[PDB]
């Protein structure tokens, strides 16, 4: 079985390590797999591109490039953790829940970055760094999640470009499962993810989209009843295919529960078998 | 056209020299502490591989210090001192101009009397990197970057060792409190450090927001794109520092060869690569300085018809030539 | 292969061969970090 | 690493007795031996490596160490002679950059430097039962790290050899928690060495006299660092700026002066040498003559910043 | 954090240190 | 004219004629001679 | 080399004690989800509460009707294949077998609760296939049954996850291996209706087909053995659905001029709406008309209303040239034609293709 | 672990087999998976659709029916392979860089037949046939190739740079059975990209073209894009329909999600899937071509 | 190569055709029947 | 229930021998021995 | 590559009248003079 072992540093408050020790199963992602490895690797620092920090559509990036591991057990000065990669055969894997939507048996896993609220995350002031965890959320759920936040997104931009608003709606969106709703952001105040990572996601989501639907009305008139015209397609194509392999579904882990309580709430620990 | 307009400009080069390097060490300088070997089992591509490993500490008995080195002789060089310009249209962010015909023809003539330049499709999505040329002649090439200033500037302010922002900072100007590296840096209610008659020497690309702060600072992030490597940096960047020992311990500690900020395979000196571990010294960084080489803004000036040695003219009508005071006097061959 | 000699023909006498004129290697001697001058530099120790 | 073959035909377990393989099983057998009794040796050799690269993080430059070793009136300054420091500092610095070149020719300044540097730094502790000494019995006191051209060229003319053999310790000195601090670590936690409070080898080695002191000298390179795909430390890099005017135009009519009267004479009615200059000329890496124009400056101030 | 030990411990001491100099000139060295 | 002329634009120096952005640069072959694009299988003089 | 899975639930819809050693278990989302989906996915016009008019008639004839709302984890979580099968055994091709499961699925459970139980259930699907809320993302699937306990109308059953079939123990029927048995309504190979070899590997998917229409809709539940690729058995199947295909496309939404863009970007002359107008002063006399257009898509065959069916990996099996085989068994008191596979290897993602063509 | 034996014919020239010794980590294809099989399975004499060598358009749809194979040790009378596609652990599987690219860590490799320069590849006189070997690049690369290979199709009836380098490919449709089949899966994708939602979209261009300014980012969307450009100054967009049942519909909703599942479709029916990922233990972090890799299966 | 600001030095003696390099390549052989040696030839010549 | 980490202590297959873990190895087979002597009689206790 | 000897576009500023070396001079009015960058420096008596 391979294993990865994260360095715990030396000088450490007692508040930041208990805090450490909280977080037993959850996921960390490494970039280049080694048994040793350096702190740097886990925070925050090394996900950020072009200097700024990272993007909701460069985190989903980030996700498919670099590969996942588990934390197993900490120790007072030693951190280890499992990789979910090749063939190694883990014993006792189990996760954390860390979304707010409830888990049930034979329910695939995804990843996803957190857009419903705010990230929690432990944060090292003493050596100036903090740790983000991703979102573990079931399969059938994460392709509607996606539409409704996006969509949510281009409601206020129509709302601000034209002149009127067409408020008439029916209410607030939410999320069923398992006969629970979230009722995600109530309020229309606190844009506190409106555009701050879900921005350049809507705007390459506007224009090919906008291309769609248009290149076919100005290929064939006929469904209605100085110009290149085909670096335009060769270009749709391009774009279009690699935003379709951004927004992909793939699961990476399955919950199978044996002798255990069959749903799980958000904070509790269930083992899980790797796909 | 040739038209000279009312400005002048400074520019900023930086280049890298392999050196030799002589170490010296104490009798009883560190304690060595070896673990025992273990072994790995695993398979392979073809068969097996095993891993050995073995653990290690080391801890320095020093109520001191008990080590020195010295850059002793100086091996070839390994950039070249070209003229290749830096192209700021390697970067996104900025307001762009109303009409996009003017910015097109604007990066066209850019691009247009110039070597490095970005891909004409201008790919979305991308990192808008220059095109590979064909062989290298005789080393890595160095960027030049440009500062604007007025034209009538002192210019007997640039044959000694001087600073490129035009007024001297560092946190090496200090003695009371913490809140004074922030304080000489912009403030010009107050004369300068070093020449204590004047606030700046150009009032350009000295101040809080001023054109050259604007353009790099590092907590404004304009270049982030741009995988060229930008020597002017650290002369704007403020570079934050906390108070634990006095300024010569502080100074004393600073110099300890940090990591390169260049790449030693690529022929335009890009941005240093993430991942690569190699460390090189750098002096003139930590005092905010930068030595002026040879230069003359006439070429007849510069040779004296002797068979031999170079002129050292200083003014004849209007020019001027400027005599070397670089550390690098008894070195490239002329 | 159908080789047919009239009479006594040539290519009958004629004994090429190769030959190999033998073989080297190196040594590749060892270090000991003892040896070195280097470890008047440090005090090295043991520790399961 | 092992061959996917070499290890079928080592797990056989007595299952042959033929003539074939039973040399293919021994020449494995050789195999293995060959790499593992490298693979040993390879850590007594990265040994050496670890060192001399732990210390390269360590030492300061002598530049500056040794002005501050000098000037040690209470440790701590007030403003007025840290500036007047500071500025010695500045100057050594710009100077004293590269010894065995600049002061090539004259042998002596490179002893006084290198008695300099040697006088610098400071002892630690002596604790010791044996330690390394010369055949008469002088203990030595450092070590001098170079490459080899910098040793020939010391040890030509510059420095005298002392001695070429010394004794070497051949113990490790180990060191194992025992009695009651196996005790003490399980129930509390910590552990203490001790715990017992009531209250040689004729090696060839180069030894050089610097200073007052007896020194060792090493420059290895074809010991450690030849025939492998590592590079030799010591052969660092230094960055160094440049900063040039390109336009300026001294606004003032006493200093666009001429120093001799036909300086420059020119057939033309008008000398072109009143009018403002727009470029600079300097030297190449390779004395090659060089232009930076104007119109250079185009990709900076032409932008939408 | 450290403290942890007794910072005197008096006890046995493994060796004896040399130069004794101005120690609170620079203690940035230190922990 | 739907581009500009090639011909017209001698303002240049020997460093902007050298340089590879020169379009006419690739036609500057012989010193006594002008090569030049035309449209093709048209007599001199032709139609208006 | 094996992994099983544990559960607990009401045995209203699952009788571990009749189903055979080896069968296919699927399981259920729970029920409110529904009404949270269709509320919003109803093509407009469309009533949307006959669903829930099917569905609560649905747990009206189920025993413990006051349980619903809650989901503490007693619910009827599993249920069998063959269950789906008798449920919508008028519309599979095979007249007899279909008749003859639903009867011994009849009889051997309760018979007094059970046909009531199977309408509800039947038109329960057939409201499920009315407002857009497809049935294959509420079935999900579990491994062949191999254990099971129950005591009185609740059962702990515990199935194989993926790997072998026949590297279990059952240890407690005669032998300790049991093989996959399917009833033989839902089996259907499509290389022998595509003519092609039937050698080597092949996998194995479920499919659900659909049928939109006014009034009349229909819900099968077919297990296809293939050779043919992961993707490729979307083209594979369109060829011989080609019909329903084709019947969608004009029955599934039951509830304006164009534009020369490129002619008039090809020509100069047109009225140009330069950048320095839309700035934002003035932008209505500068976009006075520049065009009419007059048009708009509101009623069009999206590609959700023409979805005819609905696929997902399930297992392969390695060994090359398969031999089923069909025979005719007893199930509790009556004798069903049951095909029995071996040497499956279970495994494969919970992941649904759509044939939208 | 599943391997495939392929059995070498007899009275090989010992020329050839060296050269196939040369094909360690390179990949095959087959029909119908065996453990035992023959070498016109491989040959490209098995990929013939009439009677006639195929065609880039052709090979690329036998590349999806056809099951995938990676080469491994070979014996001088058998020729191991193991199996790719069917879920089958394999520990310490490579694979030899046959694409003029290189490869660096956590790339997904593809497979397209050879479009650059003719495909070096095997030839065997004696038996009378010959193996093609196919191309593997990363999927960005991928994705490229096949918009300009669509696009000279729809021409009919090339410079690409990566790495600062320029390529050029030689397309060959001298076919036409499957340059037409294209076109139809392609429109089929557009035509399934239109709800009700389209017309809002679509009313926003203005103030897209509004924000294109004064950010310094959209204008790049802007550049690439061609028809929003156009149509942003010479449509009017009647302003707004209602909706039949507001009060408990999303219409947005469906069309930002109708493009997502249909967006993952394109680029696979177009060309080819992800096979693999390359992540090499204790290696160099670029790969250079003609070496091999340790890549793990998807 | 050499000087990183210019394409040629002049333009006339390095194109693909100019007058300088069809005047001699060594793959044309312009002066095949000329006795006297020509000291530029090596200059020219591609060099495979 | 057994512990992973008590697990992998015990399948070392004489790994080890150093000193403070051959005590980690001790109160692991503790654990074991403490445990199984309840389970058994828990099944002696569960008859009644 | 090649080697530039010393030449003229003059003979006038080849040689300095002092009765031993030769003239090093650049450019005088418009002619040239090449300071010699040949391996053969110190052979070739003048």
């Amino acid at each position: 079985p391979f294993e990865i072992e994260v360095l715990l540093p030396g000088e450490l408050s007692p508040a930041e390590t208990s805090a450490l020790q909280k977080c037993e199963g959850k996921i960390i992602t490494f970039s280049t797999l080694r048994h040793r490895a350096s702190l740097v690797d886990i925070a925050l620092s090394s996900y950020y591109i072009n200097g700024a920090p990272p993007d909701t559509l460069s985190l989903l990036e980030a996700y498919r490039m670099r590969f996942a591991a588990v934390i197993t057990r900490v120790i007072p000065g030693k951190l280890l953790a499992h990789a979910i990669g090749v063939g190694t055969p883990t014993p006792g894997l189990f996760i954390q829940n860390t979304s707010p939507v409830d888990l049930c048996n034979g329910d695939y896993i995804c990843l996803l970055p957190p857009v419903f609220g705010s990230a929690d995350s432990i944060r090292l002031d003493s050596v100036g760094l903090e740790i983000v965890f991703p979102l573990t959320i079931p399969q059938t759920l994460m392709r509607e999640i996606i539409a409704k936040v996006v969509a949510r997104a281009v409601e206020r931009t129509a709302a601000g470009a034209q002149i009127l608003p067409h408020e008439v709606l029916r209410g607030a969106d939410v999320i069923c499962y398992n006969g629970r709703r979230y009722e995600l952001e109530t309020n229309l105040q606190h844009r506190d993810g409106s555009d701050a990572a879900i921005r350049t996601l809507v705007l390459n989501l506007m224009f090919s989209i906008n291309e769609g639907c248009l290149l076919l009305l100005a290929l064939i008139p006929t469904l209605l009843v100085r110009f290149p015209i085909y670096e335009t397609i060769s270009s749709w194509i391009s774009t279009s295919s690699r935003l379709g392999d951004t927004l992909g579904t793939r699961a990476i882990l399955r919950v199978c529960v044996f002798d255990g309580p069959s749903t799980v709430h958000p904070g509790d620990r269930t083992a899980v078998i790797q796909v | 056209t040739g038209f000279h307009p009312g400005i002048a400009f400074t520019v900023v080069r930086q280049d890298r020299f392999a050196t030799e390097q002589l170490l010296y060490a104490e009798r009883a300088s560190e304690s060595y502490f070896v673990g025992q070997i273990q072994v790995h089992h695993h398979d392979a591509i073809g068969g097996v591989n095993f891993t050995l490993t073995q653990p290690r500490a080391h801890v320095d008995l020093g109520v001191g210090y008990t080590a020195v080195c010295a850059t002793a002789a100086l091996r070839c060089p390994l950039t070249d001192m070209g003229n290749t310009a830096q192209n700021l249209f390697f970067s996104r962010g900025g307001v762009p101009m109303l009409h996009d015909n003017v910015t097109e023809s604007l990066r066209r003539i850019t691009a247009s009397g110039g070597r490095l330049n970005p891909t004409e499709p201008l790919p979305i999505f991308g990192g808008l990197r220059p095109a590979t040329s064909a062989g290298i002649a005789r080393g890595q090439a160095s960027v030049c970057e440009f500062v604007a200033m007025p034209v009538s500037t002192d210019l007997q302010y640039f044959r000694t060792a001087c600073n490129p922002r035009g007024r001297a900072s560092g946190m090496l100007y200090m003695g009371d409190r913490d809140a004074d590296i922030e304080a000489i840096m912009f403030d010009h209610t107050q004369s300068d450090v070093a020449y204590t008659d004047r606030a700046t020497l150009n009032p350009w690309a000295s101040q809080k927001h001023s054109y050259g702060d604007r353009l790099y600072n590092g907590t404004y992030n304009l270049t982030g794109a741009s995988p060229i490597y930008s020597p002017c940096f650290k002369f704007f960047t403020p570079a934050e520092v906390n108070t634990n020992c006095n300024t010569l311990d502080r100074l004393l500690m600073e110099a300890k060869a940090v990591a390169s900020q260049s790449s030693t395979d690529t022929e335009y000196q890009f941005k240093r690569p993430p991942g690569s571990t190699e460390m090189t010294q750098d002096p003139c960084g930590l005092f905010q300085e930068a030595y002026p080489p040879l230069c003359s803004s006439d070429a007849a000036m510069l040779r004296t018809a002797h068979a031999g040695e170079t002129g050292a003219d200083e003014v004849h009508l209007a020019q001027y030539l400027i005599r070397d005071a670089s550390p690098l006097r008894g070195c490239l061959p002329l | 292969f159908f080789k047919q000699i009239r009479s006594d023909d040539n290519s009958l006498y004629s004994a090429q061969f190769d030959i190999l004129l033998g073989t080297y290697c190196n040594t590749l001697n060892f270090v000991r970090f003892l040896e070195l001058g280097l470890s008047v530099a440090c005090i090295c120790t043991k520790f399961p | 690493a092992i061959a996917s073959e070499a290890l079928s035909l080592l797990s056989n377990t007595y299952v042959d007795g033929t003539e074939i393989d039973s040399s293919l099983r021994i020449r494995a057998i050789q195999q293995m031996a060959r790499n593992l009794r490298t693979v040993l040796d390879s850590f007594e050799r990265g040994t050496a490596d670890q060192l001399l690269g732990v210390l390269l993080e360590k030492a300061p430059p002598l530049s500056l160490l040794s002005p501050i070793n000098k000037f040690q009136p209470e440790g701590h300054l007030n403003r007025v002679a840290r500036a007047a420091l500071l500025s010695d500092l500045k100057r050594r610095v710009c100077a004293d950059m590269f010894f065995m070149t600049r002061h090539a020719r004259e042998p002596r300044l490179i002893s006084a430097y290198l008695s300099d540097m040697v006088s610098c730094t400071q002892p630690s502790v002596m604790v010791s039962r044996i330690t390394h000494t010369n055949t008469r019995g002088r203990q030595v006191d450092g070590v001098l790290v170079t490459t080899a051209t910098l040793k020939r060229q010391l040890l030509q003319g510059i420095l005298q050899i002392d001695d070429t053999a010394a004794d070497v310790p051949v113990t490790y000195g180990e060191m194992v928690l025992q009695g009651t601090n196996l005790v003490t670590a399980l129930v509390m936690g910590k552990a203490v060495r001790g715990m017992d409070d009531v209250a040689n080898a004729r090696v060839p080695a180069d030894l050089v006299i610097v200073g007052d002191k007896l020194v060792f000298l090493e420059a290895l390179e074809r010991r450690v660092y030849q025939a492998t795909r590592v590079a030799y430390p010591l052969i660092g890099n230094i960055d160094i700026t440049f900063i040039m005017p390109m336009g300026v135009f001294q606004a003032n009519s006493m200093d666009r002066y001429t120093r001799h009267a036909g300086d420059f004479s020119t057939v033309s009615e008008q000398d072109p040498r009143q009018f403002p200059p727009q470029g600079i000329f300097f030297y190449n890496k390779d004395g090659i003559l060089t232009q930076l124009t104007l119109r250079d400056a185009m990709g900076t101030i032409c932008h939408s910043s | 954090i450290a403290g942890l030990f007794n910072i005197p411990a008096g006890i046995i001491p493994t060796g004896n240190v040399l130069s004794t100099i101005e120690v609170c000139a620079h203690r940035c060295i230190f922990d | 004219m739907p581009h500009h002329p090639h011909w017209v634009n001698e303002h240049l120096t020997i460093l902007q004629f050298i340089a590879p952005s020169n379009p006419r640069l690739r036609f500057e072959l012989n010193p006594a001679f002008d090569f030049f694009v035309a449209p093709g299988d048209v007599d001199l003089p032709g139609p208006q | 080399t094996t992994q099983l899975i544990q559960q607990v639930s009401l045995t209203d819809f699952f009788r571990p004690d009749i189903e055979h050693a080896g069968s296919i278990v699927l399981i259920l989302r729970h029920p409110s989800d529904m009404i949270g989906e269709a509320n919003t996915l109803t093509q407009a016009g469309r009533d949307p509460d006959v669903l829930l008019e099917g569905l609560r008639n649905l747990f009206n004839a189920c025993t413990a009707p006051w349980t619903v709302g809650e989901g503490g984890g007693l619910r009827a979580y599993v249920t069998s294949l063959s269950f789906i099968a008798a449920c919508r055994a008028e519309e599979y091709t095979d007249k007899q077998a279909a008749d003859a499961n639903r009867t011994a699925i009849v009889s051997a459970y309760g018979c007094s609760r059970m046909e009531t139980r199977l309408i509800r259930f039947s038109e329960c699907l057939r409201a499920m296939v009315q407002c857009h809320v497809f049935p294959h993302r509420f079935i999900s699937f579990f491994g062949s049954l191999l254990e099971y306990t129950i005591q009185d109308n609740l059962c702990n059953i515990t199935a194989v996850a993926k790997g072998p079939q026949e590297a279990a123990r059952t240890d407690k029927t005669s032998t300790r291996r049991v093989t996959a048995n399917i009833p033989a309504c839902v089996f259907w190979d499509v290389d022998k209706d595509l003519h092609l070899s039937a050698d080597g590997l092949k996998h194995v998917f479920l499919v659900f087909v659909y049928t939109q229409r006014r009034q009349r809709e229909g819900v099968r539940l077919h297990l296809a053995l293939s050779q043919l690729n992961e993707q490729c058995f979307g083209r594979g199947i369109g060829f011989l659905l080609g019909r329903i295909r084709a019947e969608n496309a004009a029955w599934g939404t039951e509830g304006t001029r164009a534009l020369p863009l490129v002619q008039l970007s090809n020509d100069p002359t047109s009225p140009r709406c330069s950048i320095g107008e839309i700035t934002g002063v003035n932008w209505n006399l500068a976009r006075q008309r520049l065009y009419q257009w007059t048009g708009d898509f509101r009623g069009l065959p999206t590609q959700l209303s023409c979805m005819y069916a609905a696929y997902t990996l399930i297992g392969t099996i390695p060994s090359e040239s398969v031999r089923y085989t069909r025979r005719m068994e007893r199930f509790g008191g009556y004798n069903v034609p049951t095909i029995w596979l071996e040497g499956v290897v279970w495994g494969g993602t919970n992941t649904w293709n759509e044939c939208y063509y």
